């Protein structure tokens, strides 16, 4: 017996002057199987504008979304009703999982949403909580495919999208990353996300 | 034992010398660290260990020193009742939870009288001490890898009737057969002198 | 890992009558760099290509024992062997050692003359082979490598077209390894000719 | 991967699924997994890939040696034996599983050879980490006598099964069929994971690398 | 340590079954075959696991004892999906001390004219589906009720108890530790009933299967 | 990692690479590893970048209460003294840190290092992370205590340079900070890819 | 595994189980167990299935060889013998428990025990397999000398049903053979018609007492089997 | 160590062999492992003597003042949930192995099994120690329900006889008690009055032919008895 | 690695150091062992090891290399080709039955026409090796603990067209800060050149 399980999967995001594209896929693997190809346990909402994203063991974010949903329930208790910003809570985040470092979160998180100024922005971590601000992130199962493409195609360094144009990279990105990796597959659920309200979408995947 | 520390008593004075190396695994980050610490006018500790234990050892047994000299109408204490005190705080620490404390100790000091009312017997005192809380007075004492040519050489050329100068020389010929025949390089050492008058540094060694 | 003590990575692609083959240039120790200038490519004729990752002392020693046994075929047959009959001698060869083996991982690539139909290889370092039609990878930052070409290949690309994706998915995924990396060697191979281009990298 | 086999009326069907994995990655998304014995017999193959292609290789040799000296068809029963002994001497460390099957003059013929040396004649198995899947459609669906094409219908069934259930199967369905005139292998006999959403196309201009030296060679 | 084999669960048009079988083991050997292994939980739920027999038996008397009272002091009913809840911060938290509750547990209900099917493993994960299984159900069952699933539209009463046979004619087949002894429960229209054991029809005949065909030396 | 700093006449130079390794993956080639701990303090991060992070903002915080409280500025010495305290508490519980830290107060410029064990040692000159090994040698060769705050900028970017060069565990962008009496400022950040073009001639 | 021999009045009864398992999941389900070494004389096999699948065609092949040879049809102590000393000379390499029995015109029918360790024992009847721990007490309790032939065919196959019935190891069909003087007898029982199962047994019928219903009495007395 | 639990019309039968050992040398030969909780109800220890000697003390300990405080006699299943719940506390530090029977007016007479790991299971009889193995197969080919309470005690005193003669960590006397609704009896039996032994079984009187003397034939006739 | 080597290569020159150090644990028994080896006229290599394995490796090759010599009319063999037999010998032992030889190599030389027919490019060539069997041409190399400080001094300084002077300068430069940084004592260097003319000790380097 181990306290530990890994149920796979993969989440990656990436930020625009005005918004941010956020998307999980939605199998759930045991040892040797399936349970689930319908999971909606990897998006979290927090605020209106602001977003956990998560991979690893599945019972770990669990815990983890509630325990920042009640810390946010008090700052507001505390702070005259407001809602913390999406820096404070990623600094929030990074204290939360260093005072667990003797038996750590089995997580990959992210928190993203807008900044103050109006721009997406996505915050990575290690599992005892060490990060930075970047405009683009992925983490699980199929991270090492996904990350040296969005290097390629956003930064460019060998060689203003649109909200649509952005969402039709992370829709190929994926349909690559479930072709190549068996524990990623059946559906993406995407979020967008701007300063008026948050869109959704779900997206079918490969399910082999 | 990558650092070595060497020291003995005639007549009218201690010398200590210790190696001033400070290193990460294979790299030399420095060799001036001096490690020959004073803890009031007339007393010395030589340490060789980590450099967290040795100063967090030293500190402990200085910040109680000070405490018991102004609760005693600042008074100098008795080199044997400070290397008692040492060794009660290193058998101690073998036993506790955080474990012993990995320093090698070697303790000196020049007795003088409180008052006409004293019967002390005044002179040098000398005192080798392990981090499991040995302790015994001796004429010379050395830790690390040189001790054991040290000893040998002074075993053949100490004497108690030394003059200062004699003396001197006698403990650069001892830095020098550490530096000719130990692998880990110890190529500069500090050494105090202990007398009537207190401590002072000899810069003639090195 | 006796498989990524020394450094390196290798990629071959298929296009129309063509194929394109890289590697990186680095040789190290675990984390420290002896050499900027190693590429990991071997010409073995005008049709085919070999390309040889794993420990550095297994890549000269096997390297060494294949360019003997060719030179004895030649004189025997009188005739330079074809990719499909070399594949199979290298995957003898390693299962020869089976339970001791060289640790390397070929990649071949090639091009029959007459027909002009191409055949790419990769095996494991017993000698098992896998022969798609798209691409093959193996080294350090085969992971990567793999995803790389699995968004930018796509079929029918001439000479230079198939160059360019080539480099560029050899260049991001070095990036996003330490123990590849400081450029790329590529040959590019037709029917009619053999060209071979050094690609300008990060340098760290 | 998922092997399976069935006997029917007049033959033997076996089948496959196609892919092939290194760690939790698909190497291959076609791998061929079902090998040539002889005219008559076929094989396929879980286990370690050059363990199951070099022993089959063997076999396949002096299965052909043994018909131009004795002159006759070769018989199921014969392979099934010279594999068996191959791995009972190297104790399991020739990691090869194998479905074998065939058609001669005695009649249908299916068995598994274990890695360790051990046989079993039936009439339906399976065998890889799908196994236990694909074998719970073959209880469901076996019957004495199947015609042809109710056999082909299950032993697809049976491979879609470990596709869609175990992760280190998937992509597509080959089957082959053995009767006692002919052998016909059908790759591709079934696609059930088509695209889904087109691949965007990524094109670089010519030109966009850049290069520091270059040398040109006529053949 | 006495345990428990597979369980398999699946919803249809109208409700959802659950069936398991009446053994307990302890090892190899098949200690107790007349075992009733499934256990009704307030008005609306019921459970059952794969497993570590006591683990089991502790759980649940503390989930049933606290429905219970909560409804005699005046806090109203709890919901299956209110009970599966309350089940999987327990499992966690005993996870969490690395003192684990080694079951892996299938909860069943029909509340609001709406069916619940789910699952918890002994590290916490949980999830919902059209169907769930513990044990080698997970292997055996899930690919045949995925597949009765594909239709459109859903499954009659009628079917998904055909197919819940096929399924447990398999385990029998294929399952060392077990007998010939199911029980299903059915929750629909708000409530829960258990059946009576039966006994699923095998085949043994085949021409395969006999002694000359399957001899080693002939 | 490669970190250095060292003490001249003019103050202290410090000097950075950017990247992030396991051993084989690259996770980032942005991270920052000079920490702006306040106004006239600097430390750096090598080892566990969580554990160098979180410390050193725990010093931070006691550094600004000790300023409310006593309407004064710490020193140098006693912020690197807070740090070790803290570092030998939890020599038993498996942290890893190796820190600079580095400011100009009443006695003049300071330059401590500080471990995971609780060492604390006070120089000249030090390297610290897996690169140092080729920092050290570059460094030994130009160092004096005359140089003028260019030729010590220089020299700081070229050793940097020349580990990133070597070593797998560095590269990405060297960036120089100064020490002075006013406080501190940011000199320069460089991709280490630029610097090669300027350095081969 | 379940294996079984005996002996009767001019002849001898092998039994067994089918199935073949890695411990949790059935491989095979209608294995054969009883294997023939020449024309009067089986073995009964248990252990690793490759090492005596191995052993019985070695042993094979030597008797087929020694009856060319002398001309005539081979005795039972001459097979244990030879496979006797293929068990005992390669002990550690294996798992096997082998029972050799036959008829021949010398010594009639006899039955010969092989455990692990290679030692040779002969007997009246011998138990081998997981499954033997269960019928030492019922042989103990039942069995008889002198029994027919067809007493001792229904005897055997009722041992392995009780054996089968509490070893998870063991299942299936029951193999028999019965060898004499007149020409060898098999048969094979379906799990269907098998003289004894658990799930047949009126006194199993009945399900325990473990989940009553809340109540305001101690008083135990049924399961709960409707929702509240 | 042999331990069992038997109900009848109107009570139960416990019963238990005599020994303990350290593996290979018997300590006591005459323990005594029926062990009294209350006037009507006894538990059977298996495992460890330390482990269950204390849990059933404290057991003991806590049904008297139970008693003490309502001025009523207790009910069996009042003494198995107390000693489940410290079987169960104690899981991982214990090796015990328990049986609770007895008498009540309200449920009759009741037998509850509670093995290793602690879970609590009601039943018709049950069965355990090393020895229990034995008897599975015994119980399922002869136990009936309602017989009375001689039958009852006839019968187990032979299931352990049958267990002590195959088992060698088991042996010596018989010890039973029986309770109902009149008196407790108890009974020793002693082995040299034991209803079943291997040793006076006359189809084991005959040796077996492992020493044949040296003849011109293969045939085996007897086992040799004097020097040549 | 408690020794360290190093060697670079210019217009007309290689230029080839090593420390004189021999131990037994963490005593010096001498520090002025000669492991820079002589091969034949133009050739040496530097070898880092125990004694056992380092000099039973070289006298193997000095002994195939006089053998081939006399079975081809004493003609100087080409620097790749006793590179390509180490490498051979090397790799050949890693993979038998006494187990690798534990050495770490740099090997350098001259190459000088045979003959008129003889159209060879002349020059000075290196090689780095190691005890598993990798060998790779480069312009500069070292071993042992201090190896990572030369190259980057070297990757800072050197240069192809060094004259003579300038690279013995160049050298104890590098010899230096081995002393200064590495724990383990590395006192005595003894280097060599090979030229056009054979080898030559450099004198003025320690």
């Amino acid at each position: 017996w181990s306290p530990y399980a890994d149920n796979g999967g993969t989440i990656a995001a990436i930020a625009g002057k005005n918004y941010v594209i956020l998307g999980g896929d939605t199998r759930l693997n045991g040892d040797f199987c399936i349970h689930t190809r319908d999971d909606r346990t990897k998006l979290f909402q927090l605020t209106e504008h602001t977003f956990l994203a998560s991979t690893g063991m599945q019972a770990d974010r669990l815990q983890l979304q509630q325990m920042l949903k009640y810390r946010i329930q008090w700052y507001q208790y505390n702070n005259g009703g407001k809602l913390p910003s999406t820096k404070a809570i990623a600094k929030l985040t990074s204290t939360m999982l260093y005072q667990r470092r003797f038996f750590p979160y089995y997580t990959f998180n992210m928190v993203v949403g807008l900044d103050e100024k109006g721009a997406g922005v996505c915050y990575s971590y290690d599992p005892v909580g060490s990060t930075e601000p970047f405009r683009y992130g992925t983490s699980g199962s199929a991270s090492s495919f996904v990350e040296p493409l969005m290097d390629c195609l956003l930064t460019r360094q060998h060689m203003e999208l649109s909200m649509t144009e952005t969402l039709e990279m992370l829709k190929n990105a994926f349909t690559g990353a479930a072709e190549r990796d068996i524990f990623t597959g059946d559906a993406v659920c995407f979020h967008i996300i701007t300063a008026d309200g948050i869109r959704s979408e779900l997206f079918e995947l490969r399910n082999d | 034992m990558s650092e070595t520390t060497i020291a003995f008593r005639c007549n009218g004075f201690v010398l200590v010398a210790a190696a001033g190396l400070n290193a990460f695994y294979y790299i030399k980050i420095m060799d001036t660290e001096d490690k020959v610490t004073q803890l009031d006018s007339h007393k010395v500790v030589a340490c060789a260990g980590e450099n967290g234990p040795r100063v967090n050892f030293v500190e402990y047994i200085k910040c109680n020193m000070a405490l018991k000299r102004m609760r005693e109408h600042g008074r100098v204490i008795r080199t044997s009742a400070a290397a008692s005190f040492m060794r009660n705080a290193l058998a101690g620490a073998l036993r506790s939870r955080d474990g012993a404390y990995l320093v090698n100790c070697l303790l000196a000091g020049y007795d003088v009288a409180a008052s006409s009312d004293d019967d002390i017997a005044t002179g040098p005192h000398l005192y080798y001490m392990d981090y499991l809380g040995t302790m015994q007075e001796v004429p010379y004492g050395c830790h690390g890898y040189g001790a054991s040519f040290v000893i040998a050489m002074l075993d053949r050329l100490w004497r108690p009737d030394l003059t200062a100068q004699e003396a001197v020389d006698l403990m650069q010929k001892c830095c020098d057969e550490v530096k000719k025949r130990v692998v880990i390089s110890n190529d500069k050492f500090i050494c105090k002198a202990v007398t009537e008058n207190g401590v002072e540094i000899v810069n003639t060694v090195s | 890992s006796i498989l990524t003590y020394s450094g390196g990575s290798c990629l071959a692609m298929a296009g129309d009558g063509c194929f394109v083959i890289v590697s990186d240039n680095r040789l190290g120790e675990q984390l420290k760099t002896i050499s900027m200038e190693v590429p990991k490519l071997h010409v073995i004729n005008e049709s085919i290509v070999l390309g040889l990752t794993g420990l550095r002392t297994d890549q000269q020693t096997f390297s060494e024992k294949v360019r003997f046994r060719n030179e004895l075929y030649k004189l025997r047959e009188e005739r330079e062997i074809g990719g499909k009959a070399f594949a199979a001698l290298v995957s003898s060869m390693l299962y020869e050692a089976r339970f001791g083996p060289w640790f390397v991982e070929p990649v071949i690539a090639s091009i029959d003359k007459r027909t002009g139909e191409v055949y790419l290889c990769a095996m494991d370092l017993i000698g098992a082979p896998c022969e798609p039609e798209d691409y093959v990878c193996a080294g350090t930052c085969a992971e990567s490598l793999h995803g790389m070409c699995e968004a930018l290949w796509r079929p029918g690309l001439g000479p230079e077209e198939l160059f360019e994706v080539a480099a560029q998915a050899m260049l991001s995924a070095c990036d996003r390894d330490s123990l590849s990396g400081y450029g790329a060697v590529a040959a590019i191979v037709t029917r009619d000719k053999m060209t071979t281009r050094l690609i300008n990298g990060r340098k760290d | 991967t998922t092997i399976v086999g069935v006997v029917y009326k007049e033959g033997v069907v076996l089948g496959a699924d196609t892919r092939a994995t290194e760690g939790s990655i698909v190497a291959d998304k076609r791998c061929k997994k079902i090998h040539y014995m002889a005219p008559n017999i076929m094989c396929c193959g879980a286990g370690t890939a050059a363990d199951t292609e070099a022993v089959t290789n063997m076999v396949s040799a002096n299965l052909a040696l043994h018909r131009l000296d004795t002159g006759k068809q070769s018989r199921v029963h014969e392979a099934l034996t010279m594999l068996k002994r191959h791995l009972y001497r190297y104790q399991g460390h020739v990691s090869a599983a194998l479905v074998l099957g065939g058609v001669d003059v005695e009649g249908p013929f299916l068995a598994t050879v274990a890695p360790h040396g051990s046989t079993d004649r039936l009439p339906f198995v399976s065998m890889g980490s799908g196994s236990i899947a694909a074998m719970s459609a073959l209880e469901t669906g076996y019957k004495e006598n199947m015609t042809l094409e109710e056999a082909k219908e299950l032993v697809a069934s049976a491979i879609r099964k470990g596709i869609f259930n175990d992760p280190y199967s998937g992509t597509q369905v080959d089957l082959c069929v053995i009767t006692k005139t002919k052998t016909e292998l059908l790759i591709g006999y079934d696609k059930p994971n088509e695209r889904k959403y087109p691949k965007q196309e990524i094109r670089f201009p010519p030109g966009t690398t850049p290069v520091l030296r270059e040398e040109i060679r006529r053949l | 340590m006495a345990s428990g084999g597979s369980v398999i669960g699946v919803k249809y048009n109208g409700g959802v079954l659950l069936a398991c079988d009446t053994l307990l083991s302890y090892g190899s050997l098949a200690k107790w075959p007349n075992i009733p292994r499934m256990k009704l939980v307030g008005a609306y739920t019921v459970m059952c696991a794969t497993g570590d027999y006591a683990d089991f038996q502790e759980m649940t008397t503390m989930i049933e004892n606290h429905v219970n009272r909560q409804q005699m002091y005046g806090g109203g009913a709890l919901t299956p999906n209110e009970v599966f809840c309350y089940l999987q911060r327990h499992v966690y938290h005993k996870r969490s001390q690395f003192e684990p509750c080694l079951c892996r547990f299938v909860v069943a209900g029909c509340h609001g004219g709406e069916p619940f099917l789910g699952g918890v493993d002994d590290v916490g994960t949980r999830w919902t589906d059209d169907c769930v299984a513990a044990g080698y159900g997970a292997y055996v069952a899930l690919p045949l009720l995925r597949q009765a699933l594909e239709k459109p539209g859903g499954l009659t009463r009628e079917e998904a108890i055909r197919v819940i046979k096929d399924c447990l004619r398999v385990l029998f087949y294929r399952e060392c530790r077990a007998i010939n002894k199911f029980q299903i429960a059915d929750a629909t229209s708000d409530m829960v009933s258990i059946g009576e054991p039966f006994e699923v029809e095998t085949n043994w005949e085949y021409d395969g299967f006999c002694f000359e065909k399957t001899a080693i030396i002939r | 990692t490669t970190t250095l700093g060292f003490h001249f006449d003019g103050g202290i130079i410090l000097a950075v690479d950017s990247r992030a390794s396991s051993g084989q993956y690259i996770s980032s080639q942005t991270v920052m590893k000079v920490l702006e701990i306040n106004e006239y303090l600097l430390g750096t991060m090598a080892g566990g970048a969580a554990d160098c992070q979180y410390w050193e903002r725990v010093l931070g915080m006691e550094c600004r209460l000790w300023e409310l409280r006593n309407n004064c500025r710490i020193s140098v010495a006693a912020a690197s003294k807070i740090l070790a305290n803290i570092t030998y508490s939890y020599r038993n519980y498996g942290l890893s840190m190796g820190t600079m830290v580095a400011g100009w107060d009443q006695f003049g410029p300071s330059l401590y290092y500080v471990d995971d064990k609780g060492t604390r040692v006070k120089h000249e000159l030090f390297s610290v992370g897996s690169g140092s090994i080729y920092a050290y040698g570059v460094l030994d060769q130009g160092y004096r205590k005359n140089l003028t705050v260019e030729e010590a900028c220089e020299l700081a970017r070229r050793s940097i340079f020349h580990a990133t060069y070597r070593d797998g565990a560095s590269g990405g962008i060297v960036t120089v900070y100064h020490v002075h009496q006013g406080g501190w400022t940011q000199i320069s950040r460089d991709d280490q890819t630029k610097l090669y073009d300027r350095y081969v001639l | 595994t379940t294996i079984m021999a005996v002996a009767f009045k001019g002849g001898v009864v092998l039994a067994a189980d089918s199935r073949t398992s890695t411990g949790t999941y059935v491989v095979n389900r209608a294995s054969n167990k009883l294997t023939k070494l020449a024309e009067k004389i089986y073995c009964c096999r248990s252990g690793s299935a490759a090492d005596t699948q191995a052993l019985a065609e070695q042993t094979a092949n030597y008797l087929e060889s020694y009856e060319i040879d002398t001309s005539k049809p081979v005795n039972v102590t001459t097979a244990a013998n030879i496979f006797k000393k293929l068990c005992y000379m390669n002990k550690w390499n294996i798992s096997a428990g082998i029972i050799v029995a036959g008829y021949d015109p010398l010594n009639g029918g006899s039955v010969y025990s092989i455990p692990s360790g290679g030692s040779c024992v002969k007997l009246d009847y011998a138990l081998g397999g997981s499954g033997s721990i269960f019928l030492y007490s019922f042989f103990d309790a039942n069995y008889k000398t002198g029994m027919s032939k067809e007493e001792c065919v229904c005897f055997c196959q009722r041992a392995v049903a009780h054996a089968y019935s509490r070893d998870g190891s063991s299942g299936g069909l029951i193999r028999t053979i019965a060898l004499h003087q007149g020409e060898p007898e098999d048969m094979t029982i379906p799990w269907t018609k098998t003289p004894y199962c658990m799930e047949k047994d009126p006194k199993y019928r009945d399900l325990a007492v473990q989940n009553p219903p809340f109540s305001s009495s101690a008083k135990i007395t049924v399961n709960q089997s409707r929702s509240e």
